[PDB]
């Protein structure tokens, strides 16, 4: 039975620490059990223990093993990815017996094996290639995956991996796909994405953000019920903000102006208000005139008190069409 | 494991049920972190949260939340089958929901963590099948019928007794992106390496456990004008060497001739690609064999032993450059205290070696010695290893000249040669 002998592999365990050497024959012992073996779930807690033992044995085995994985259940291959990790920082030479297997791994298909597969990958290596290998993995993951917490969590992983500051191109370029699905809403996932997102932008990938920017914007119309989006858009506006300041900007910005006039709340003003000030300071100016005769349709279109109180500021700007 | 603690959670700021994989401390990590479940931090929803590197894993499930805990990283949603499942589990194995039916099945629900999880690892599906196992089994049964009964035989005769008495390498090739003479400017037209390794074992005592020697020539030709030649084997060697000669070669007339030439003579050897037209082995055990004995003879002083290690050069064709004898020392003690050595020494404390290197050693100078003292055992310094160089090779094979299959005039040619340890230990 399967179970009892499953059984003896904890209380082994159990020995190691305790009283290992109460039996000292042991890792060889289990290792050539192994070959007498063949119960999966045996074998899995077998390499469980192996390892801690010994690696050796496991090693040895592994190169045995590495053409058969591919054919087997998980959760024994999982163990190995572990171990693999601790020993490289100490020292390596290693290669390409792994290297044979590794692509073969480079299939990658469960869920959790997908989970870890780029992650352990990444863990090993870094190369431009290894950088959109894992990228990918991820960007599709993501795509299919729904429960958010997770999304959040490889996130936070990226989050160090900017620091790959050698940081390419493209790959801050991809997120506007993975992006596209916020659609399916989750603001504060959304959240996390904006400032995620802000990032890259050397004032470039911009436009054709922008303009995506504006289809959001589109979006953002719609119909909406914003209860969570809302929040989003004054993020966003945040988000927006920095790169500007940064670069030229551009249309884009004027239809801001105008779609601040739509609206009617307080904190888009303050807003607009952070812009009052700002452009205060930025002047290249010509923009202003137009938009301040934008403006003076939006006024002439309206009537509150922040408005009331947009006109006192402007008033006190003031130039000319005497 | 994967989880030190299930703890199974009712609202109450306190979890209804809980057990504890692992003792040690005190409930004040169960304690604590009872205190911060019920405490919920206020906040909100959300059915997970992790906050400094722990998860905490819970699920409402109503008034209810069934917790886990862990720290480092997880495939998830084999977690959520589990929260969910434990979800399932319940109204079976306690009874519903409330606490009592569950305080009268304590012993049965902490059966089934241990049951379904053997340390974080999902265990099986079928939960009547996991009564099975035990307080419901099979076999014990079998046998007691059979025992009992035997037994019972035994008995009852008894009582009368009584009574009565491709892809891959895309990847691949993206990623993948002491000198001997390297360019070819620095090597004739005609150019072979004989390359030879030797993978040693002996014991302390000096007994040969396994000596194998490996070795081959390899011609590389710049010219396909040196297309068609023939080299010149010298062979000196008494050792009982074999040799083997490339498939393309003509092992005919390499054995009576000693020439190396191909079956087909109008056939030309690659130009620029390395052929390996000829390779030797040698696997023995005679100690004569050996190339440079060792004898290393720890003997304890009281209170620091002394260790006197010695070599000898039996081969006296050889000439060993860049010998290093590690020995490796015991740790702690502090650094070895050298007596009369032959050739100098490196300690590494780090390594806690003893490096013994030189002076070269050649037919003229057979043999040396080094002396030096540390607190330790015999057993610390074992086992020796060796590593040199050597410019000649250890088997007296070499190519002496080259000429042309047609008019077999000669040919200007360059070796290199070398003589390399795979590994010489003395155990």
């Amino acid at each position: 039975h399967s179970y009892v002998r499953r059984n003896a592999v904890l209380a082994i365990y159990t020995i190691y620490r305790n009283f290992e050497h109460l039996i000292p024959d042991a890792p060889e012992l289990i290792h050539d059990f192994l070959v007498n073996e063949k119960d999966a779930s045996c074998k899995r807690n077998a390499f469980m223990m192996l390892i801690h033992a010994d690696q050796d044995r496991a090693l040895d085995y592994l190169s045995t093993c590495i053409d058969q994985v591919q054919t087997f259940g998980d959760i024994l291959q999982l163990v190995i990815v572990e171990l693999i990790y601790k020993v490289c920082h100490a020292n390596p030479s290693e290669r390409a017996r792994f290297i044979r297997c590794i692509y073969n791994l480079l299939q990658s298909s469960s869920p959790a094996v997908k989970y870890e597969a780029a992650g352990t990958l990444v863990t090993l290596s870094s190369a431009p290639t290894a950088i959109k290998a894992a990228a990918q993995c991820y960007i599709d993951l993501i795509i299919k995956e729904s429960d958010n917490n997770v999304k959040l969590i490889v996130l936070d992983r990226l989050v160090e991996l900017k620091e790959h500051p050698a940081h390419e191109r493209v790959l801050q370029d991809l997120v506007m796909d993975i992006l596209r699905v916020l659609s399916t809403p989750d603001l504060e996932v959304r959240k996390k994405t904006l400032q995620l997102a802000l990032d890259l932008v050397s004032s470039r990938n911009v436009e054709e953000l922008v303009i995506v920017l504006k289809k959001e914007v589109i979006k953002t119309n719609n119909v909406s019920e914003h209860e969570d989006t809302d929040k989003y858009r004054q993020l966003l506006v945040r988000t927006l903000h920095s790169c500007s300041v940064r670069f030229p900007d551009m249309a884009a910005n004027v239809i801001p102006v105008l779609m601040e006039f739509l609206s009617d709340s307080n904190e888009a003003a303050a807003a607009d208000v952070l812009e009052f000030v700002r452009e205060a300071i930025q002047r290249f100016d010509n923009l202003r005139m137009l938009i301040v005769e934008k403006m003076l349709e939006v006024f002439h279109a309206i009537k509150s008190v922040k408005i009331y109180r947009g006109a006192l500021w402007i008033l006190g700007e003031y130039c000319s069409t005497k | 494991m994967v989880l030190l603690a299930a703890a199974v959670c009712t609202k109450a700021g306190k979890a209804i049920v809980s057990r504890q994989f692992v003792e040690m401390t005190r409930t004040r990590i169960e304690g604590l972190l009872a205190a911060f479940p019920k405490l919920m931090n206020t906040g909100k929803q959300h059915t997970f949260v992790e906050t400094e590197s722990v998860r905490y894993v819970y699920q409402p499930m109503e008034k209810l939340y069934m917790v886990l805990i862990t720290t480092k990283n997880s495939n998830i949603l084999e977690d959520l089958e589990t929260l969910r499942l434990f979800s399932r589990v319940i109204p079976e194995y306690c009874r519903a929901l409330e606490e009592n039916e569950i305080s009268e099945h304590c012993f049965d629900l902490i059966f089934a963590f241990d049951e379904i999880v053997a340390l974080g690892y999902r265990e099986n599906v079928n939960l009547a099948q996991i009564r099975t196992f035990t307080e419901m089994d099979s076999h014990e049964e079998k046998v007691f019928r059979a025992v009992r009964e035997t037994q019972e035989r035994e008995a009852k005769a008894e009582m009368r007794r009584k009574a009565k008495e491709k892809e891959v390498d895309n990847f691949v090739d993206k990623l993948k992106s002491t000198k001997v003479h390297a360019p070819p400017i620095n090597m004739e037209s005609v150019h072979m390496k004989i390359e030879e390794k030797i993978t040693l074992t002996c014991g302390r005592d000096g007994g040969l456990q396994n000596m194998e020697l490996h070795g081959m020539i390899m011609l590389r030709i710049s010219d396909d004008k040196f297309g068609r030649i023939r080299l010149h084997v010298e062979n000196e060697d008494k050792k009982g060497v074999q040799l083997q000669t490339h498939p393309n070669v003509d092992k005919k007339l390499f054995t009576a001739e000693s020439l190396i030439g191909l079956k087909n003579p109008e056939k030309s050897f690659p130009v620029n690609s390395d052929v390996g037209v000829l390779k030797w082995r040698l696997q023995t055990t005679e100690e004569s064999f050996i190339p440079l004995t060792i004898n290393c003879w720890p003997s304890e002083s009281g209170n620091g032993c002394d260790v006197n290690i010695e070599y000898e050069l039996q081969e006296d064709n050889l000439e060993l450059n860049d010998v290093v004898i590690t020995i490796p020392l015991p740790s702690g003690v502090g650094a070895p205290v050298i007596g009369e050595i032959d050739g100098e020494y490196r300690h590494d404390s780090r390594r806690n070696t003893l490096e013994w290197c030189l002076p070269v050693i050649d037919a003229k100078n057979k043999s040396g010695s080094l002396e030096f003292s540390i607190p330790g055992q015999p057993n610390d310094f074992f086992p020796v290893q060796v590593s040199f160089i050597s410019k000649k090779n250890y088997c007296n094979i070499q190519v002496t000249k080259v000429t042309q299959v047609d008019g077999n005039s000669p040919v200007r040619f360059s070796t290199e040669t070398t003589f390399l340890v795979d590994k010489y230990e003395i155990l």
